[PDB]
């Protein structure tokens, strides 16, 4: 054990578990000789890149998984919600956290994983002759997340038996609670809207139920603590 | 001891059929003699669900045309096979000026000479094609939209002034050259409904795969 | 001019050539190609990842789906009580399917390498008992009991130990020619089998869940390989 | 003789193959090449060059079409005031179109590079002032009032000081893909804004016209560049 | 970062259709079964204004023929296309001694050949093909007139003593290469009225381009 | 392009030219050759083997 502080923000974790560095790459800049060496992109580093603790969600038995937006679930909280709106183009990494406060007596896996340019595909009607394009609420689910309705396929018609080739980690409650993974900055583009555009998708499906006998208590507290990394912004408005 | 067979190049080579054009002569099937297809690379059923393994990929393509009669007879009939870049407008009628800008590439040949082959680069303005996109170009009807992902439209049609006098039938082929891809996802389980979203049949929802009866019984 | 001789060959067009063709735009520059993460080059590189194997394939109905992703183990199952079974048949159906090593098998057509099958004990921590994997090579049967097996390839689990265990699997072929019906496939033969029994009962405190799910991932090797593209899909691109 | 295979392509007449051809004329000796001043190599040599921008494009009335090319300024016009207003657009319709880079970007399809806008100030030499020039850059909705413009990109231009002032647009980018009405058109939607406001108020000493008119010129920096010609024109030749 | 794309080659490539040959049997159009086209490259719509950017210009020109029957069908015929460098006699009759001048080349081809190409020259006795002239050939009827701006002409007709047995078309594409340019000069804004001057409409002048409400509405 | 001139001959399949054409399967990296015993690589080497000589060919 040991805490950790980036600014005002102080979180008490583990030493160093092992974590996941999607794709082998680290959340580096972008140099000068890039699309834009007029509008000098400024890299927040102040307060901007800090720790972000959100509500932190409640596993249950039945609970069937969860999946949170980027940079969605931040564009709303805080200064970096402030630059991701009053700017124009964005390019950003992300420290993320999870972990599990549970007894050794609850017993459950989590798999926790990242997932590019998650489209959510609905159930489409259910006889599959409606082309529903799903809600606002659904696409882009706040820091509050979304759970999926249909976790075999992710919401999206793809086996979640294969979702392991994304940059994943386990959270098996006999083994260990935290799981950990950094995010380098990935799309088509060195720079895209922070609004319109969800890189990627944060995924923490229960594979193993959660369960415990009575009297033990019944919900699990997730907590997703999280922070960007050499995160970079253009064209203030 | 090799392993060649299993390089992504390999894996997407070999000209796929993507297109089939009608041109009938008694017909409510392309009444004025000529075609506009927007290149679309799913015309290959196999096609769809092996490039949907990825996210983000990139390449050349080289087509080549095969027209003849329906009962696959070939004729002396000249064609007109025409490439609007994507931007450039496409012909609306059988005599559209679009069929004379020579910023839109076109090649003539005769039935009868061999196929007419030719190679279309890595449009897209962005650095790769990209499968999916989890946005909005800038609820809403255009979830999922990547645009910068046209390769362009190809026109065919008999050469002339009047109506060709035969029935005719175009087959695009097409070979994906140079191929390099990123970000590799999920194989499609589910049955798909759709050629933009990735919305599945929510009642129709079925395993993976083959199922037995127990977990002890082979 | 210069003297030539058309041989024959001439004007075909063979789906497979992959000769040059003229550019349609010559002048053309293609935007440059940037610096994108996860670049994959061979496919055998997905086959490597670990893929949740369904091995408990049997639940059907539309929301127990879920469940052919882990098998249980519990306090009821008696000492030597065969707890699961499966074989090493990356491409023939049943609970191969689910893995993604399994999915890529489909587009070839013969293969062949090192497997290998990962279990992971998911029920509380303060469990504890044995299992006993084995492994019955091609040809050889189905062990009768938990003692049997205990004389082939196998592997004591204590689940109270160590969270996880990893057992190869040697060696599986699909090359054998099959012509039955008058589709001809080539077909395994080369089913190995995968046998899982209670060496000891699942022990556990007052207060813990008589009941602990194991999962089950799977990739090939690193000597694994494919051969012969054959494009089958039962998912087509739709109307 | 030497053995050969027509592959397919042979006998197509590509409108873009470049190969050689045959000449008519082995034996002619085309008249010499002999130096001619301004000799033109690449298009965007002409897209750098100064053009008067119709900002005021809005007078269409036969002979009134000279003032499409300066708006002015006057006494009459509180401290605050937009005098003028225009997008970083040049290709879309409107001002753009009167400058020659505008007319240039016809002949492509994508474009990006930086713009520069230069304004002058032709009015008596006895005038003085300040306006507050300001660029709200693409997304950016245009400022509310002289204040809020004074928050964002401005200049703050003492038409008594200097004469000329010039701006430089950052970027602007016409690359997004827009398949609206059936016409799959590639638009800017990077619609940067420039905005101008009256800072004070034009003083003028008796003797001197309350009214002087401003041409703003415009081209292309350096860092401009253009792909895929696409010939369109309203004036073609007539029968 | 490559601007190879706005380069005057690349601008002004491509093969353009200039013109077109109707060759009827029955007709009021070409009635003798030949025609004489004085190489003109304003032909192609677009080029007119293309151009006229520049003063003065200088290049070679490949030329594609594509021949067919109205229906764009093709046939058993043998052609003649001549040409007739400035200065030599262009046929007058279908048996114009002209045809047989050995100066004036010829290339025979028969419909089924693929399109018959070669290239002409930078014909002009000045150093450059100039677009503008601000003078009179040595209120005149001959103002604006460069005459040493002649490419040639070319004649088509069909082989033989007798009518040819079918209803012919001959399409004449036009790449233009190796081209050089001076002095670069405001973009045509109106209508063009003549082939020889820039006479616009008195009447109909049209602002460059769009209007707008107010200097302060966009 | 290039020019030249078809002699005659141009067109026949002669079943004994053995020129070369196009692979089918041009990916396709064949099984292996292993050390397989007793090769035969001219025919000569099999007429110079003893087999017994039918003198006594009456009996039918």
């Amino acid at each position: 054990v040991a805490q950790l502080t980036i600014g005002n923000s102080t979180i008490t974790t583990q030493e160093a578990a092992n974590i996941i560095v999607g794709y082998g790459e680290w959340p580096s800049y972008c140099s000068d000789s890039d699309a834009t060496a007029v509008d000098k992109p400024t890299r927040p580093d102040v307060s901007v890149n800090r720790f972000y603790t959100l509500d932190t969600k409640l596993w249950e038995k039945s609970s069937k998984g969860w999946y949170w937006k980027f940079p969605d679930v931040l564009t709303e909280t805080g200064v970096f919600g402030q630059n991701a709106q009053f700017h124009y183009l964005y390019r950003s990494g992300f420290c993320i956290h999870v972990q599990c406060n549970a007894s050794k007596f609850h017993q459950g896996a989590l798999l926790v994983a990242v997932l590019p340019e998650y489209v959510i595909g609905t159930v489409a009607g259910g006889t599959g002759t409606e082309d529903t394009h799903p809600p606002y609420k659904q696409t882009q689910p706040g820091a509050d997340g979304f759970e999926l309705q249909h976790p075999y396929v992710l919401d999206a018609g793809i086996p979640i038996s294969q979702l392991t080739v994304c940059p994943h980690q386990w959270i098996n409650l006999r083994t260990n609670n935290c799981a950990t993974i950094i995010v380098p900055y990935i799309n088509a583009l060195p720079f895209d809207s922070a609004l319109n555009h969800c890189n990627f998708g944060l995924l923490v499906v229960p594979i193993s139920p959660l369960d415990y006998d009575q009297g033990a208590t019944p919900v699990i507290p997730i907590t997703i603590t999280l922070a960007p990394m050499c995160s970079e912004f253009a064209g203030l408005r | 001891h090799s392993t060649a067979e299993t390089t992504l190049d390999s894996f997407f080579s070999r000209a796929g059929l993507v297109g089939e054009i009608d041109l009938p002569l008694k017909g409510t099937t392309n009444p004025n003699g000529y075609a506009n297809w927007d290149i679309d690379i799913t015309g290959y059923a196999q096609m769809r669900r092996k490039v949907e393994l990825f996210t983000y990929m990139r390449f050349d393509a080289e087509f080549t045309f095969v027209a003849c009669t329906p009962t696959g007879e070939v004729v002396p009939q000249l064609l007109q096979y025409m490439f609007v870049p994507p931007g450039a407008p496409k012909p609306d009628s059988r005599e559209s000026l679009a069929w004379q800008t020579a910023t839109n590439p076109s090649v003539f040949v005769k039935l009868s000479d061999p196929p007419a082959q030719v190679s279309v680069p890595f449009m897209s303005p962005a650095s790769a094609y990209q499968w999916f996109y989890d946005g909005y170009p800038t609820k809403d009807l255009e979830y999922g939209a990547m645009p910068n992902n046209m390769m362009g439209t190809f026109s065919v049609r008999t050469v002339g002034t009047s109506k060709s006098k035969y029935p005719l039938v175009v087959r695009i082929y097409m070979r994906m050259k140079h191929v390099r891809a990123w970000i590799p996802r999920p194989m499609r389980n589910q049955n798909y409904l759709f050629k933009a979203n990735p919305n599945y049949a929510g009642n129709s929802i079925k395993p993976t795969g083959a199922s037995r009866t127990a977990i002890t019984t082979l | 001019g210069f003297p030539t001789e058309l041989k024959p060959g001439t004007n075909q067009f063979l789906t497979t050539d992959d000769g040059v063709s003229a550019p349609i735009l010559p002048n053309f520059h293609p935007t440059p190609c940037i610096h994108i993460p996860g670049e994959v080059r061979n496919l055998l590189e997905l086959c490597q990842v670990e893929t949740i194997l369904e091995v408990n394939n049997v639940p059907t109905n539309a929301t127990s789906l879920m469940e052919r992703l882990r098998f249980p183990v519990s306090a009821q199952a008696g000492k030597g009580e065969l707890c699961a079974v499966f074989r090493a048949d990356p491409g023939r159906n049943g609970p191969w399917q689910s893995t993604l090593l399994g999915q890529l098998c489909g587009y070839y057509t013969q293969w062949s390498g090192s497997l290998e099958v990962t279990f992971m004990f998911t029920g509380s921590f303060m469990a504890t008992g044995k299992m006993l994997i084995a492994y019955t090579p091609p040809g050889g049967p189905l062990p009768k009991d938990r003692a049997t097996a205990m004389l082939g390839t196998h592997v004591i689990w204590d689940f109270g130990l160590q969270s996880s265990v990893t057992l190869v699997i040697p060696w599986i072929s699909n090359t054998h020619y099959r012509a039955h019906a008058r589709d001809g496939v080539f077909d395994y033969y080369t089913t190995g089998l995968v046998s899982i029994w209670y060496q000891t009962n699942y022990v556990v405190p007052i207060g813990a869940p008589n009941t602990a799910y194991i999962i089950a991932l799977a990739a090939a090797q690193k000597n694994f390989t494919m051969k012969l593209c054959k494009d089958a899909s039962d998912i087509l691109q739709t109307g």
